RNA sequence: UCUAGAAAGGUAUGUCUAAAGU
RNA sequence: AUACUUACCUUAAGAUAUCAGAGGAGAGUCCUACUGAUCAAACAUGCGCUUCCAAUAGUAGAAGGACGUUAAGCAUUUAUCAUUGAACUAUAAUUGUUCAUUGAAGUCAUUGAUGCAAACUCCUUGGUCACACACACAUACGGCGCGGAAGGCGUG
């Protein structure tokens, strides 16, 4: 996958990030929020790790296969003190053109909502 | 002078904040690094990860992060009685300052 | 009523009662003496402090840095 | 009743000794000045790792977060 | 200040004694229960079918 | 800034785990804006040995605050 | 403040003879009435005499073992007595406002017309018209149904349950003014 | 100050079962009574897993906010209103 | 002076960021955040073997370097090669600058010069 | 998870079931008791004897610090121009062209119009008393009208009425300018 | 010595008063 | 809907791209539907630019999973200490060994855990497009069909 060169973390919302952390763990989940302290909110994250036993297989000297422990965690929020790096993995479910259409439609619905709320409270 | 040292830092104004920073560099503990930046003497820095470096200081900051030049890192490593001494030469370098322990100034 | 922690440290100061200060766990020394003053950062100054390991040395009048205290007990 | 900031203002131009928290490497010398965050420059300094004076250092600067205790010396 | 996103009503300076008293307000509880009933109803009721890939 | 909401845990017995390994029990009396706490009659739960008549824990090294009493 | 070490500095600096006008002796005895009503809607402003914790715990030590200074008691009793008598005037004003509602003019002429309408089976007709007039007085009550909280002076009601009353009685106003009434009862028993 | 979407989301989950792992390794999981602004949480009727696995039980706990590594809120708060990108607040007071 | 405003001026320059763990990151630098959150485009993550026979590498950083996912597997040394890493600020120990840059134009602080001139 | 502390009706808290509990998988790093950066950080006096000479013999003179000397150039400019402005500013009894009669009778009027005349300035100032002398000031380097003038009245009570009247009323409306007036100030 | 006019709202709460038939 | 009662509370400061010049307002500031250059965003619009887009002339195939089965798979390895009694090798807080009392606390699991390898089944995803059933290529290969997804670079 290829990510645009000028794309900060504010622009990668609904991508599927792969957040590394201070312990070797990795939280593969869909991003949907962040903060000044960089403490993300991952949607469907899967906290992986490489065990203490199979870590000898990564030690420098066919391929190498590592058996990791996928542990499903639904809608975590992270604490930003722990994060070490973020790597993008997968693109969103929607396109860019489809997100443009859906964003114009949401803003149109919000403006109709506030119009009806104002004209109802004036009546 | 006394008026900016005695008060808390949230009661100062912006001109007094900048005046306090200039006072803290020119008459203070970081005046060692400032005198070594002007007077071109080599400094010896002992980082927190048991790497000692030796360099000249092009610029410094309130956090002690500093831009060096002609860096000569020197560290030692061992596993038991086997022990070697290592050296790495880096030309230009930015040192994030939270790892420093003791900046020294060579006589 | 509530006794705030700075009030308890100032109580330890004002009756001059002998305290024992536990440091960080992997340092391995405790310090025993009388607290003479403190700041808002819990860094304290002790008079006739004696550090002990886990019979120990005398230290005089030290400024114990408050980033390192775990627990101050009497 | 002496706070830490007047204590450290009182130790200027006196032989003090700080103790780094790592290897018990204490440095002792004449304290030139202090900062608001208790950064401290020394002068005519000596080091002791475990009572083993590795040398005499000219002018050192000891970062704020490292120092465990600062103590006055006879 | 504070703004109850579910309630659609602002509030003055966000003090925990004002905010916590709003969050157990009976009218806020009705608005929140309506919101989450409707969102669960929308995700049940939404038949999104797979796109059709017709081969010859 | 914001005081911790320990108005329920006042004047009761409390078991807190200092610094990971250690664990201290005592009768809580006061707290501050940082979570430094002062607790009467502290006994280090290990054959356990008692600390002193009053302590004051720096709140850098509290991890959790279990309340032994009814609360 | 914004950083927590700033607020901690504020507290320790206000922690670090003992007579004269500089120190509010009323706080020194305890519960300054300009301190107990700082934020509320009965706010007096700011306490003029400064408040300080070093002096207060020195007074705690002094009345623990040393001595008691009765000039502090008579000053506190003066300030306490003037506030309590002022709020006794204000609760008198509140029940005066209930009276002034109760002796309203058009309501008095309406109850006068219904009480002229109140004028054996004569007693049964008079009792039916008087129960209608009792329900007219109770309709005037159903417009209001106000009693007066005897401590604070604010209004209350009896149709309301015990729990919304328990919501009232743990107030800032009512706890502060209960504390004032209790120190006034203590000092008026002790001086007499 | 301002809190942003994660701490505000944590405030949206007061009352429901959350599951949080501290930085020491432990895992506590109960009904979240009161969170705070600094992610300082309480938890009622919790099931406390020690780091080497020994699960016990304890009535309430108050973790420091600084020790939390993650907090696992329920699934339906995906549809929370604060995740809505185009919002139209009516008028300030 | 705040020296991160020096690092903001280095754009599209190859650097070699040493992390606190020991792993070094080598790629095209990009927009640096004010808390020194570096974004690197075409990185070549690596982890140096200690070059003593008996000694160990970092275990935590080794498992982390695998769990970036893009470790090129059949190679001998711990080298992972990926695109777009986003390094958090407080984990960078030192940054090896490129050699060709002119410090004597980069280190001129515009805001300090403005504050000295306008006052 | 059978009976709830939540305010919402049991209907609404069927929606907020959590996931099943998290499986236990053993930790892979250092426990909280043993977490430390490296101690046994060795001393620094070893470096100063041997390795310092092997540094200085390789790099004997340091690079020029040119950004520092650009700051030095602007600081020399500020100090030098302050000295010259102080010298020319310090060096009125030796100004001749302001050395008329007693000073309380001389009113100062400034921001006067650039193309004005001494006769219409005289007509304006004479309304509040007899004038003894006038002297519009011009730039001595080239005689651009400086917009200020000196007006000597016959008496100081007459001078202070011109200041009162034509100065406090927003500026004396002369030609197309508002010229405020005060005392001589010298 | 250089002219002091303190808010006016928000949310939470109960009670009254009231509007409906087939 | 209206009204009254009571509770709780009443706001960190400044800014909205930079450099440079010209002009003006009593050395610095401020301004210019002023002027150049630099940076940034949006919208258009382009590149013989790079990567990717699933059989029907067939019952297939790619990427990702399974918190799926065979499966108690095959190979290893674990299951608390004390005080004493009876005997007992023995520096220990009788450790080792069989049986018992008493005592601390004591996640469950041993069909488990850790290592290794295979087979089978089941999910989710897409141009299942158009033309064709063909003799190309050293400068290695007309990249000279309509689109779509993602990135690179340039202009207005
Ligand atoms: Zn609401
Ligand atoms: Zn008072
Ligand atoms: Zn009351």
């Amino acid at each position: 996958i290829q990510v645009a060169h000028s794309s900060r973390l504010a622009n990668l919302i609904d991508y599927k990030l792969r957040v590394l952390t201070q312990d070797g763990r990795v939280y593969i989940g869909q991003l949907m929020a962040f903060d000044k302290h960089m403490n993300l909110v991952l949607n469907e994250c899967i906290e992986e790790r490489v065990p203490k036993t199979q870590l000898d297989k990564l030690r420098p000297r066919t391929t190498l296969n590592i058996k990791v422990e996928k542990r499903v965690l639904g809608l975590t929020i992270l604490r930003g003190e722990q994060i070490l790096s973020t790597v993008v993995e997968d693109k969103p479910l929607l396109s860019k053109k489809e997100r443009l259409v859906r964003d114009k439609k949401e803003k149109k619905q919000a403006q109709k909502q506030t119009k009806l709320r104002k004209e109802k409270e004036k009546k | 002078s006394s008026q900016i040292i005695d008060r808390p830092k949230h009661e100062l104004s912006r001109a007094e904040l900048e005046e306090l920073e200039e006072f803290e560099f020119k008459h203070g503990p970081m005046s060692l690094i400032n005198d070594a930046m002007v007077t071109r003497t080599p400094v010896i820095i002992s980082l927190r990860n048991n790497h000692k470096i030796i360099a000249r200081v092009k610029a410094f900051d309130r956090h002690c992060n500093m831009v060096l030049e002609n860096v000569k890192e020197l560290w030692t490593e061992k596993k038991g009685k086997n022990v070697i001494n290592r050296e790495r030469f880096i030309s230009k370098l930015f040192l994030r300052g939270d790892s420093v322990i003791v900046v020294l100034k060579t006589p | 009523a509530m006794v705030p922690p700075i009030n308890c440290i100032f109580n330890f100061l004002q009756q001059q009662t002998p305290v024992t200060i536990w440091l960080f766990e992997q340092i391995g020394i405790r310090i025993k003496g009388k607290i003479v003053g403190f700041d808002e950062f819990m860094n304290v100054v002790i008079d006739e402090a004696v550090e002990i390991p886990v019979k120990g040395t005398p230290l005089g009048k030290i400024l114990l840095k408050g980033d390192n205290i775990t627990l101050i007990t009497s | 009743p002496v706070n830490p900031k007047p204590f450290l203002k009182g130790l200027v131009n006196h032989r003090v000794g700080v103790k780094l928290k790592f290897n018990s490497t204490e440095y002792r010398g004449t304290l030139v000045s202090t900062d608001n965050y208790f950064n401290l420059q020394l002068n005519e300094a000596e080091e002791f790792v475990a009572g083993v004076s590795h040398g005499t250092l000219g002018e050192i600067f000891i970062r704020c977060n490292n120092v465990l205790y600062i103590r006055e010396l006879p | 200040r504070y703004y109850c996103e579910y309630c659609h009503s602002y509030l003055t300076h966000d003090t925990l004694s004002v905010r916590k008293s709003h969050l157990v307000g009976k009218n806020h509880l009705r608005i929140t229960a309506d919101y989450y009933r409707n969102k669960a109803r929308d995700i049940i009721n939404k038949h999104n079918h797979k796109r059709r890939h017709i081969g010859k | 800034v914001s005081t911790p909401e320990l108005k329920k845990y006042m004047d009761k017995k409390i078991l807190l785990n200092i610094n990971g390994s250690r664990k201290v029990a005592g009768i809580l009396r006061g707290y501050d804006i940082f979570l430094n706490v002062v607790l009467d009659d502290a006994m280090e739960i290990n054959n356990n040995h008692q600390l002193g008549l009053q302590t004051v824990i720096r709140g850098n090294s509290i991890i959790s605050l279990e309340a032994l009493d009814a609360i | 403040m914004s950083t927590p070490a700033a607020e901690q500095r504020k507290l320790v600096e206000q922690l670090m003879g003992l007579h004269d006008p500089k120190i509010c002796k009323s706080y020194l005895v305890g519960e300054c009435p300009y301190d107990l009503f700082q934020g509320t809607k009965q706010s007096l402003g700011k306490c003029p005499q400064m408040h300080l914790t070093k002096h207060k715990i020195q007074y705690e030590r002094e009345v623990k073992q040393g001595k008691t200074f009765p000039e502090f008691e008579r000053e506190y009793l003066a300030i306490l007595s003037r506030f309590v008598n002022e709020c006794n005037g204000q609760i008198s004003v509140a029940l005066q406002n209930l009276k002034h509602t109760a002796e309203e003019r058009m309501k008095i002429q309406q109850v006068t017309e219904e009480l002229d309408v109140l004028d054996l089976i004569s007693k049964r007709k008079e009792v039916a018209k008087r129960v209608r007039n009792i329900t007219e007085n109770v309709g005037q009550s159903a417009q209001q149904k106000l009693q007066v909280c005897e401590v604070c002076g604010a209004y209350l009601s009896r149709l309301d349950t015990d729990r919304r009353l328990a919501d009232h009685f743990l107030g800032k106003i009512h706890l502060g003014y209960v504390k004032m009434r209790e120190d006034y009862d203590r000092l008026m028993k002790n001086n007499r | 100050t301002m809190n942003g979407i994660p701490v505000k989301l944590l405030n949206e989950a007061q009352g429901h079962i959350v599951s949080l792992e501290l930085t020491t390794g432990a895992t506590y999981r109960g009904k979240l009574v009161e969170s705070e602004d600094s992610m300082n949480v309480q938890l009622r009727d919790v099931i406390a897993t020690e780091p080497q696995g020994a699960v016990t039980h304890m009535d309430q706990i108050f973790v420091r906010g600084s020790q939390i590594k993650f907090i696992v809120v329920p699934d339906l708060l995906k549809n929370a209103p604060l995740f809505k990108k185009n919002s139209s607040r009516p008028m300030p007071p | 002076m705040k020296l991160v405003n020096f690092l903001k001026k280095l754009r599209n320059e190859q650097v070699t960021i040493e992390l606190k763990n020991g792993t070094t990151v080598w790629g095209t630098l990009q927009s640096v955040s004010p808390q020194m959150n570096a974004i690197l485009t075409d990185v070549k993550l690596t982890l140096p073997q200690p070059r003593l026979n008996k000694l160990n590498s970092n275990g935590i950083a080794m498992a982390s370097l695998y769990l970036t996912g893009g470790q090129q597997p059949t190679a001998s040394d711990n080298i992972a090669s990926l695109q777009y890493i986003n390094i958090r600020g407080n984990t960078i120990r030192q940054i090896i600058l490129p050699d060709s840059l002119n410090l004597d134009s980069l280190l001129v602080d515009q805001k300090q010069l403005n504050s000295l001139r306008r006052s | 998870m059978n009976y709830n502390l939540s305010k919402y009706p049991d209907d609404v808290s069927r929606l907020f079931k959590p996931r099943p509990p998290l499986s236990y998988k053993r930790p892979t790093d250092y426990p909280y008791a043993k977490r430390q950066t490296n101690p046994n950080i060795t001393g620094v006096a070893n470096l100063l004897s041997t390795s310092l000479k092997h540094y200085m013999e390789e790099f004997p003179e340091g690079s020029p610090n040119n950004h520092l000397q650009r700051y030095e150039d602007i600081k020399l400019s500020k100090i030098k121009n302050a000295q010259l402005l102080d010298r020319r500013l310090q060096n009125p009894n030796v100004d001749p062209h302001i050395k008329d009669t007693d000073p309380y009778r001389t009113i100062f009027i400034g921001r006067l119009p650039y193309d004005l005349d001494e006769i219409e300035l005289q007509k304006y100032f004479v309304k509040f008393g007899e004038i003894e002398k006038i002297r519009i000031v011009k730039d001595k380097i080239t005689q651009k009208s400086k917009g200020y003038a000196f007006i000597v009245f016959k008496d100081p009570i007459s001078s202070k009425m011109a200041f009162k009247e034509i100065g406090v009323h927003r500026g004396i409306q002369i030609k197309d300018r508002i010229c405020i007036v005060d005392i001589e100030r010298g």
